[PDB]
């Protein structure tokens, strides 16, 4: 009996479920190790045909009768997904731009994704720094 | 319901072109077989033929290399003495001339700075007496020049006013009513798009 | 980005989670709670340079899973990590080692030996005893601990070292029955 | 419909407009004036100590253009004459070389060439063989894939009606009334649209 627990961004931790263990259960572990809040997360289950929307479960929703399947959870409050965030401060080496030919002094970075632009650059990019 | 329609007919094709994959993978594997089996048959031709003709192959070679190294050997030798014995001679002769004519030169560039120098030593006087005949005169009339702009900037600011206060106005008391009526096109619009796309 | 595939593999109760929770998310834990797939992902920039880490945890308590021997082809670096408390870890380093090579499909692969646990009392294993089986076998062996949570940090940076080595070394030799294999820059 | 009232503003801001170029002009064309006869008294100076420094400057360079061009004549002539030994030394050497090596090369080259005549040559008849087996192969496999892909194509044609028929079937009688739908949304949204937008 196997579940695959998918976190935001794209982490995954495939616990062992046995017995009788909700949702919320499984969630109680991972929420005292990476020490957040589930107020401002939902439970979505695999996307069961459809052009693009996660469908919704609950908390009392057995892991045993989603053995298998790939449960992934997300910010639902305000804004969903991992969003780009935009911080400004140095880095631990000068490095070369991901936009132009020229070394990143003092711009921006992401701290979900990471990614290496100057302050030019911010909209100077027309993809998100978001990986597969 | 015309997604799961047509997503049926996808299925019983992807049914189809499974069963079909079958014979398809045992027929490809089938020919496949007998190239990798040919190859593997001409393996002991390709491979071992080259195997066993490279042994005089590479002698021939490597014996012939052997001797186009011994003869170079033998030529670097008294060609590195030549080019030796003639970098000491043509670097000689110019020696023989980075001494006089360096030295011609040297004394040369000090007459070349000292006639610059003489002429700068005036020069620069007057250089910063033209800078200051101009810092002076861009002082009075940039004194002027500003204190014109204060008062033109200070016109401009008085009829921005005309701008910021009934020009202002005006666009407000014109945009009210008009987002007033946009706002009823806009709600009314948003009402279309929940009903022909609903 | 630099993308660098990091698989740890180690008996149930070496501290394998423990290590990398202690490093990317810099928690401690304290019940044992058996790992079947986790992985850890951050964009760091080693050098100036973007390197993206994706470590992949394994199962310490199981036998032999057809998906395992997949996901684990797919791997690069390899830490052997084990408790130093505890001799039954010291002797699975062997077989884990073996099951490697045939995943790999090669004898020569980027492996780091990890002595987690070596702050505490119940040193069992000693340094030298792993040293030495390291140095006959051809791999670096680095003392650590999860708790103490010294030398995690390099541990994690010298199994990249053994790769970016791995590649180089592959390029100069070309898998052949060559004596000498010690090259480097 | 209210773009009168805004027509208004925007000639209000064009006519404070032109009652500010009007007086800005005027002052303008005095500061103007101000400028041009300023920068006049710094420029009637500079030109004339322009002229008055440009020409001991020109005759200074002139003065280390000469000595420059006499010391090539002292130096670089020479050197030219000493470089053009140091080439004929260098090439006198290059054709002591170019004529015991260059046959030598050429030596060489037939050596590897004769070699290549019986090495590549012998091997590339060797290689037609294999490569006629191999190709032999490739006819036996490739005719064999023939019957393969008809049958194949066959039985995809066959799979191809088979679904095709009732998918096209299906398609049209399941466009006829959704399109009759579509004419619905179509005239109620356009009929809506030109009420909102009339
Ligand atoms: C303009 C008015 C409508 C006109 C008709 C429709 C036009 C559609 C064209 C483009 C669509 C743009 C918007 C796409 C939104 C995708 C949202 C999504 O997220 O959807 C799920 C996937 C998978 O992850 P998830 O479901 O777990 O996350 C869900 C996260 N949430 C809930 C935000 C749903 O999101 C991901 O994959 C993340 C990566 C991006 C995935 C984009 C998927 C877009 C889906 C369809 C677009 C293409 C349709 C035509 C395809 C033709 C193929 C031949
Ligand atoms: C068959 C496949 C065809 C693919 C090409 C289709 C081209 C269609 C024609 C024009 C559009 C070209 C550009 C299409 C870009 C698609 C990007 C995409 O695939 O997005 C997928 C994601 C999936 O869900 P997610 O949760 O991963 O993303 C959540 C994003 N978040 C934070 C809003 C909600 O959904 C979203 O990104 C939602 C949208 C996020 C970005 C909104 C930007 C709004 C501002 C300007 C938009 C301008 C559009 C072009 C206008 C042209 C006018 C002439
Ligand atoms: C955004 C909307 C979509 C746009 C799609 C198109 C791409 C758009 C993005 C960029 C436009 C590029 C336009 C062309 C010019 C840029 C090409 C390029 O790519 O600029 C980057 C590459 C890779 O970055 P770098 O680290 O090299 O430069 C490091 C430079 N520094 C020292 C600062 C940090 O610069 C290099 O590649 C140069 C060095 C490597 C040269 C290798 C030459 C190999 C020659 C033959 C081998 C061919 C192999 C073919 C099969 C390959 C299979 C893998
Ligand atoms: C006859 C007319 C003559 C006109 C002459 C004057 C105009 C000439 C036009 C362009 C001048 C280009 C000059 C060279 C620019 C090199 C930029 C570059 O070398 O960049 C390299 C970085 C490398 O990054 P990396 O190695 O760390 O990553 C991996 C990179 N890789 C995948 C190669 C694996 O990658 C990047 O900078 C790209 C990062 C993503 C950038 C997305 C930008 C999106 C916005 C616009 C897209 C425009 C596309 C235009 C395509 C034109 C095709 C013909
Ligand atoms: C109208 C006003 C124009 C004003 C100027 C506009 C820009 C062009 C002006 C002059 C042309 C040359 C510009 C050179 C700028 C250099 C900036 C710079 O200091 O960079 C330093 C970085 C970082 O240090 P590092 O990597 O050297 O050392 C790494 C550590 N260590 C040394 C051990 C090596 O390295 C690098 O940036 C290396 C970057 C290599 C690729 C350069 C690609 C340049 C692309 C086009 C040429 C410029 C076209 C301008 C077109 C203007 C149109 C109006
Ligand atoms: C106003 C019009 C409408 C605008 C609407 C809004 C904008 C458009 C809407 C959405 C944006 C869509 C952008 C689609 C293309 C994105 C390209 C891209 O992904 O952008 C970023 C990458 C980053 O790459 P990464 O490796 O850092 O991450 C790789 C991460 N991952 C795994 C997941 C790939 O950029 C790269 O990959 C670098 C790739 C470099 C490829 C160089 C190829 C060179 C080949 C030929 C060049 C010949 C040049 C000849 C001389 C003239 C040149 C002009
Ligand atoms: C296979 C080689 C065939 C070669 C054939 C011969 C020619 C070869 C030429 C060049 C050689 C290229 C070799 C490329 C090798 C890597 C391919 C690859 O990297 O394969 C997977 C990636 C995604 O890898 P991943 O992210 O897990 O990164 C994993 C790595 N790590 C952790 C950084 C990020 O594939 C991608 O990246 C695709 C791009 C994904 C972009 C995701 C973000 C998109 C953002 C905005 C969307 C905007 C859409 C606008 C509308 C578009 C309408 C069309
Ligand atoms: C307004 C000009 C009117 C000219 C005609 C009337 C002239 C009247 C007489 C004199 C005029 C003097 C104007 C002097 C303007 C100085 C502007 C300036 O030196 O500012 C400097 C600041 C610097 O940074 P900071 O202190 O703000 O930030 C600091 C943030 N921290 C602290 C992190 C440090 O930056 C800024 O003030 C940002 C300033 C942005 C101004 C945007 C104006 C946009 C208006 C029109 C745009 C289109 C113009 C062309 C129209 C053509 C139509 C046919
Ligand atoms: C654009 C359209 C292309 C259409 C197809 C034909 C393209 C022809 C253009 C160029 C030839 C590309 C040939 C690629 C051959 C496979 C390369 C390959 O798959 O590399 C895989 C390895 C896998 O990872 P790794 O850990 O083993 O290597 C780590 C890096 N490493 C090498 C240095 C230790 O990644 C690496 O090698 C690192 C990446 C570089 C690998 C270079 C491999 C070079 C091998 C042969 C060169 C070509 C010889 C034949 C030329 C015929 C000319 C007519
Ligand atoms: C029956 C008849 C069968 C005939 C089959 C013919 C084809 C056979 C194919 C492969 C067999 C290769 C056998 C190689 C045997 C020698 C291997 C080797 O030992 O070789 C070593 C050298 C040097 O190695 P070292 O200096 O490290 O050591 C030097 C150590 N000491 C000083 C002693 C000098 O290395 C090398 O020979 C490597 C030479 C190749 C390097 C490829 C690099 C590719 C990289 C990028 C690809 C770019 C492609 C671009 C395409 C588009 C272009 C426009
Ligand atoms: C019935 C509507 C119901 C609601 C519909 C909502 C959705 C609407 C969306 C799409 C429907 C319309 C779809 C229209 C598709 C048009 C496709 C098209 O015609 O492409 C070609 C045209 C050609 O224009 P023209 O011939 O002027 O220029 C040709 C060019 N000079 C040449 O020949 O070289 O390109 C152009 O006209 C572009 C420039 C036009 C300038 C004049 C533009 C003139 C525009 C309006 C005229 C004035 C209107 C004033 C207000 C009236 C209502 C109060
Ligand atoms: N004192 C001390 N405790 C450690 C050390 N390493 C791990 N632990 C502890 O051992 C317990 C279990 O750790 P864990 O990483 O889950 O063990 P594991 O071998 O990875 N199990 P699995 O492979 O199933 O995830 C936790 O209390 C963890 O903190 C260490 O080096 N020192
Ligand atoms: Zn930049
Ligand atoms: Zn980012």
């Amino acid at each position: 009996n196997t579940i695959r627990v998918f976190l935001p961004n794209k982490q995954r931790t495939v616990v062992n479920v046995r017995n009788g263990m909700s949702l919320h259960d499984c969630l109680m572990k991972a929420l005292k190790v990476r020490g957040l809040q589930p107020e401002c997360c939902a439970v979505f289950r695999l996307l069961q045909e459809h052009k693009g929307k996660k469908a919704r479960l609950d908390w009392n929703t057995d892991a045993a009768s989603l053995i298998g399947e790939e449960l992934q959870v997300d910010f639902l409050d305000h804004v969903p997904l991992t969003t780009h965030n935009f911080a400004r401060k140095t880095f631990l080496k000068l490095a070369f731009c991901d936009i132009c030919q020229k070394f990143l002094l003092n711009g921006f970075r992401c701290q979900t994704c990471g990614y290496k632009f100057h302050e030019h650059c911010s909209t100077k990019v027309p993809t998100m720094c978001v990986d597969w | 319901l015309k997604l799961l329609d047509n997503w049926d007919s996808v299925t019983s094709t992807f049914s189809k072109l499974r069963e079909q994959l079958g014979p398809v993978t045992q027929e490809f594997w089938d020919n496949l077989e007998k190239e990798t089996e040919g190859l593997r048959q001409e393996m002991s031709k390709d491979l071992e033929e080259v195997k066993a003709k490279v042994q005089p192959y590479l002698d021939d070679f490597q014996k012939k290399w052997q001797e186009e190294m011994e003869l170079y050997r033998q030529k670097v030798e008294p060609l590195r003495a030549e080019l030796q014995e003639g970098a000491r001679q043509k670097l000689h002769e110019l020696q023989e001339k980075l001494s006089p004519l360096g030295e011609e030169m040297r004394d040369r560039a000090r007459a070349h700075v000292d006639a610059l120098r003489t002429h700068l030593a005036p020069y620069s006087d007057e250089l910063r007496q033209r800078l200051a005949a101009r810092l002076e005169a861009l002082k009075e009339n940039g004194g002027a020049r500003l204190a014109e702009y204060h008062a033109k900037a200070t016109e401009h600011l008085s009829t921005l006013s005309e701008k910021a206060k009934p020009a202002l106005e005006d666009l407000r008391q014109g945009l009210l009513p008009v987002l007033e009526s946009f706002k009823v096109s806009f709600l009314s619009a948003l009402e279309e798009y929940t009903k022909k796309l609903n | 980005m630099t993308e660098y595939k990091l698989v740890v593999v180690g008996a149930g109760g070496v501290g394998k989670s423990a290590l990398t929770i202690q490093l990317i998310q810099n928690h401690f834990v304290d019940e044992y709670d058996p790992t079947i797939e986790d992985s850890y992902r951050k964009q760091v920039v080693i050098d100036g340079e973007t390197c993206l880490l994706d470590i992949l945890d394994t199962a310490g308590q199981e036998e032999y899973s057809a998906m395992r021997d997949q996901y684990m082809r797919t791997g690069e670096g390899f830490l052997c990590v084990f408790a130093i408390n505890n001799t039954k870890s010291f002797e699975d380093i062997h077989h884990y080692r073996e099951q490697i090579k045939r995943v790999k499909d090669s004898e020569d692969v980027p492996m780091v030996l990890v002595g987690n646990k070596c702050d505490l009392p119940s040193r069992t294993v000693d340094t030298k005893q792993a040293q030495d089986l390291a140095r006959s076998y051809g791999i670096p062996f680095i003392e650590t601990s999860a708790k103490t949570r010294q030398g995690v940090d390099d541990a994690f940076y010298t199994l990249v070292r053994e790769i970016r080595k791995h590649k180089e070394k592959m390029s100069k030799d070309g898998k052949k029955k060559k004596k000498k294999s010690k090259t480097k820059c």
